[PDB]
């Protein structure tokens, strides 16, 4: 939709890093999911317990990164 | 060639077209310019985007066999997706 509405460049813009950026933390989110769940349907209580540690992990890292990335972001661009 | 932001003028030459017709023949002058389309926009808009889409499709060989629901929902989301930007 916002890309439309612009004429092809040559350079990256501060739009691209941003757009860029959240697709990241949601294509990471997928890939979470399948460690989880790879490591979830092992045989052993070793893996079973890892794949409880991975979510309990991501419920705060998630946030937390994604709060690091904006206020990086927002100090890069918004100058 | 900053008013000409999504391409970049290469090349110039100037030549000649003169050519015969029907009600003579007139002298002709050409002068022609070289375009070089700017790719930073179609790696962003179109291959990043298509590779993420690919790679996506294939994190579903790591769903258990059983889990069918989870690898059909991302085939076919990644396919149709696939479909929208192509259009
Ligand atoms: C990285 C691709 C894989 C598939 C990953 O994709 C995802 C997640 C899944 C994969 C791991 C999703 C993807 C973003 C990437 C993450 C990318 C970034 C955060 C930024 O880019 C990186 C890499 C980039 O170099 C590829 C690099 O530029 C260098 C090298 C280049 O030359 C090789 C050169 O030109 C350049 C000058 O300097 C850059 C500095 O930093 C960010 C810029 C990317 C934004 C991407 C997009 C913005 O809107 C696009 C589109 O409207 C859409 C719908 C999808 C987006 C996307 O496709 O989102 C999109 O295309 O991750
Ligand atoms: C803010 C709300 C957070 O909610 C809270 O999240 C954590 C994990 O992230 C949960 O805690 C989780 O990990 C612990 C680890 O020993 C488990 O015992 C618990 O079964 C599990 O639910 C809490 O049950 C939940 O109350
Ligand atoms: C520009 O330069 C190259 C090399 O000289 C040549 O092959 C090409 O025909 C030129 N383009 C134009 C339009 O003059
Ligand atoms: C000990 C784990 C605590 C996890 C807290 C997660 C909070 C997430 C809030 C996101 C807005
Ligand atoms: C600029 C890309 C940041 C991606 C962070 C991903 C954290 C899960």
């Amino acid at each position: 939709g916002i890309n439309s509405q612009l004429p092809p460049v040559s350079y990256i813009k501060a739009i691209d890093v941003w757009i860029g950026a959240c697709m990241t933390f949601i294509f990471c989110a997928l890939l979470e999911f399948a460690l989880v769940n790879h490591i979830a349907n092992a045989g052993t209580t070793e893996w079973n317990d890892i794949s409880k540690r991975v979510d309990l992990i991501s419920r705060a890292l998630f946030p937390v990164l994604f709060f690091v990335f904006n206020i990086l972001y927002w100090s890069r661009f918004g100058h | 060639s900053s008013s000409l932001p999504s391409f970049q003028l290469t090349n110039t030459s100037t030549t000649y077209c003169t050519s015969v017709t029907n009600t003579g023949i007139y002298s002709c002058l050409r002068t022609t310019i070289q375009l070089k389309r700017e790719f930073s926009f179609y790696l962003l808009q179109l291959y990043i985007p298509s590779c993420m889409l690919v790679i996506v499709s294939w994190v579903s060989f790591w769903f258990d066999r059983t889990a069918i629901p989870a690898r059909v929902t991302l085939g076919v989301t990644t396919l149709l997706t696939m479909t929208a930007q192509s259009a």
